[PDB]
């Protein structure tokens, strides 16, 4: 029953600074993983800013230093400032959501299986120049 | 609200160490067990020595696979034995768990049958035999086992580049239901693992310590002073167990009740970073079992 | 345009299901023929049991392994357990050939003292202890299957998804000088394994038939059957390992001797074709022992 | 022990019918396993053309089908055949000659290393747009 809620992504030139944020639903700490993923027109999907057990937030090269990723579990929020963008930023962002392995495997979050969590609707970030 | 996600240090070598420590004296003392067991006259072979001998199997069962999660835990989480590997140590480990405390339960009723009721005690030896009772716990161990078996598997969670031997319970949900078989399959487990089986086990002892504070104004000397030897070791094991696996399955129960009681994020993350002693703990039991016996049964020591 | 590097038809899953059912048939035939061994009292227990016994440890320590070495057959030369689990079953797969053929050595030496000999054989008896033979052969065998340990690794040959499971020579040796490291060890396996032990066997059944023959007009009839019993059931396991080894070792050492003669490169991959069929005979070698057991021995089909 | 030496140096048009050699020395068929490399200027090594035991031949996917490769024990000779040459095909073609794995294993031509076997000299191949 976890479902997610995108939102912001609107349309800002190059080196702007897009907030963007993520609700949730029925999706707590102990049981669900969250991340934001980025889809580009032409090319495949790719994976920007995961929340991960191990090594601690993961990030993708292209997005190391500008963004950041924070996480409120009381409003069970997940956030992201893209600060200082590129012309190559322009792509649609998605909020994903994977089950947490349980306490006995680690708490290991299930990104392999991020195809079968829940994702979110989507918003079409339009980076310009 | 700040919400970490990763775990207190490393624990260094700590956790491989003490399981390769496990190994080698399990190994060690679990077979000088079954050794004493099976070498002594048989007709002297009291009805405590079978289940003794299924507990040192499933002790030696379980340090068999300890190297492998040693190995594991080693190597920050990562698994290179395989699936099949993974499947049969988590289902040696579940196994062992349930072996152990059913023969512990096995040994509390025979204190409570020849201590409390001689008469019905020689009428169910009359019924019920040893190996009919070591062979249903042992293949009751089994059967609650093989979910873990089904279930678990390997797989590059994360994206670190380290397969991890984690259930799998996508086979058998959807994501809405998973964390609903984790929490059905961990509740089961804990329960018939530790709370069925401690529930006989302190029912037997409430009676047994019913009886005896009659017995301490009465009763031949020599038998009462045989059956506290037996009921000591049997007690000390008991506790041992209880000891060694309370952790474990108090720290995985409250895991699981945390979904339900909506439990704070601190509290999530130090029950995740204290598992992993708790399961070394919990392995420890594998292995503490046959100095218990050389310090308390005379038999093992005269062996 | 010289010839073809392929590996011949597949031949389904036929090597694969010979290893399954050998390690069943093993499994269930070794541990009979070990529970005969030490049932027995032992006052009424023979010399050559103790040789026996370890036969059967051998191949029960080598079937065990085999569902692995079945499965590397069923995904196309991939191996999903690691290393550690590749060096361990070629290193138990040595231990096996070693151990087997230092088993028959003994059980000869044991004829050949009985028969052409027997007060010198009360003689040796009472020096050589069964026990300290047996320790001696076993730790032989281990010390000589050590470089299968050591060298055995796991690799993506050829870049193809599948891993392989392979003797690696880079540590020992340089680019060209692994050839002649690899002759060695197959050279001195075979010797080591195959050819003294058998010249030792054959010298012993040489002086045995010499002195049957000359016998054949003296001695008693009851100690000849019982010699006779005994000659017989070790004589046809010396004979079915002859004929269940020589094939792996023969197309071993021919590859070998190519290594120099250069054969034409079309024997070269028959022998390449054929070995994984000498490998499955070796393999069997391991099961057929307790069925031999059970049709010359009248002792063992009682029991 | 075991050198290689190639051949073929050649300028060629687009769409030619290029012929390589590579020769062998102290090495035969069941201890030795050979192929064809090639190497891009400015960019890394690509294998073209090795000859295993799995697949027979192992075929580069960029230059597949428009070639040939093929091996001769009686002299130690391998041969490589690049026809309908492309502008991109210009680089350092090289021979490779890596160990073969003993029949224990399988005899699996053991390419994992091919970074420590016997190179070729190298030769150079242009090819016109
Ligand atoms: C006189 C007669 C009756 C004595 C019989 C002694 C027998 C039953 C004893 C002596 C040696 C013992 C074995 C010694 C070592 C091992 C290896 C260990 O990992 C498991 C127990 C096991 C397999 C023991 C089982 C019982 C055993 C076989
Ligand atoms: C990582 C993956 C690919 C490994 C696959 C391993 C599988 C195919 C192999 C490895 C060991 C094998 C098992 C070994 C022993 C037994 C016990 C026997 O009573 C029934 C067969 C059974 C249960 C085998 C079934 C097949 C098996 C499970
Ligand atoms: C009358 C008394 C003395 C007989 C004692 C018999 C003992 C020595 C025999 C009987 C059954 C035997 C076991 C049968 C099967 C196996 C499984 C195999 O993978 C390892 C050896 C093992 C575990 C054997 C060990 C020795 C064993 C326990
Ligand atoms: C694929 C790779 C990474 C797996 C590595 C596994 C290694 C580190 C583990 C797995 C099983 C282990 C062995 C299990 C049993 C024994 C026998 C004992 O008397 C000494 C330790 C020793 C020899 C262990 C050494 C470490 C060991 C070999």
């Amino acid at each position: 029953q976890v479902q997610l809620v995108e939102s912001g992504g609107g349309s800002v030139q190059s080196g702007g600074s897009l907030t963007l944020s993520c609700a949730a639903s029925g999706s707590t700490y102990s049981s669900h993983c969250m991340g934001w993923f980025r889809q580009a027109p032409g090319k495949e999907r790719e994976g920007v800013a995961l929340m991960t057990r191990s090594r601690g937030t993961s990030y993708a090269d292209s997005v190391k230093g500008r963004f950041t990723i924070s996480q409120d579990n009381t409003k069970n929020i997940l956030y992201l400032q893209m600060n200082s963008l590129k012309p190559e930023d322009t792509a649609m962002y998605y909020c994903a959501a994977v089950p947490r392995a349980g306490i006995e495997s680690g708490a290991y979050c299930k990104w392999n299986m991020k195809d079968s969590g829940s994702w979110g609707q989507g918003t079409q970030v339009t980076v310009s120049s | 609200s700040e919400c970490e996600y990763t775990d207190w240090k490393s624990s260094g070598a700590l956790i491989p160490a003490i399981y390769m420590l496990v190994f080698l004296l399990g190994t060690t003392g679990n077979g000088l067990v079954l050794w004493t067991v099976f070498r002594s006259s048989r007709e002297k072979r009291r009805s405590a020595d079978i289940f003794i001998a299924s507990l040192a199997v499933a002790d030696l069962t379980f340090v068999v696979t300890l190297p492998l999660w040693a190995t594991y835990t080693y190597r920050d989480y990562d698994w290179p034995f395989g699936t099949f590997f993974c499947k049969l140590s988590s289902y040696l480990i579940f196994v062992n768990m349930y072996a152990s405390v059913f023969c512990l339960t096995g040994l509390s009723f025979d204190r409570y049958l020849a201590i409390v009721r001689p008469v019905a005690n020689a009428r169910l030896r009359l019924r019920v035999s040893g190996a009919v009772a070591t062979a249903v716990l042992w293949v009751l161990a089994a059967l609650l086992a093989m979910p873990v078996m089904v279930l678990r598997t390997t797989g590059d969670l994360e994206n670190t580049t380290k397969v991890q031997c984690y259930m799998d319970y996508s086979m058998v949900a959807t994501v809405s239901s998973e964390w609903a078989w984790e929490v059905g399959l961990g509740v089961s487990s804990t329960t018939v693992g530790f709370v069925v089986p401690f529930t006989i086990m302190l029912t037997c002892y409430f009676f047994i310590a019913q009886t005896i504070a009659g017995h301490f104004r009465k009763e031949r000397i020599e038998g009462l002073r045989k059956r506290r030897r037996l009921l000591s070791i049997i007690v000390v094991l008991v506790v041992t167990f209880a000891l060694c696996w309370m952790p474990y399955h108090l720290v995985k129960t409250l895991y699981m009740l945390g979904s339900l009681l909506h439990w704070p994020c601190d509290f999530d993350l130090f029950l995740m970073n204290i598992f992993p002693y708790c399961t070394c703990i919990s392995y420890v039991n594998s292995c503490l079992n046959p100095f218990l016996y050389a310090f308390f049964d005379p038999r093992f020591r005269q062996a």
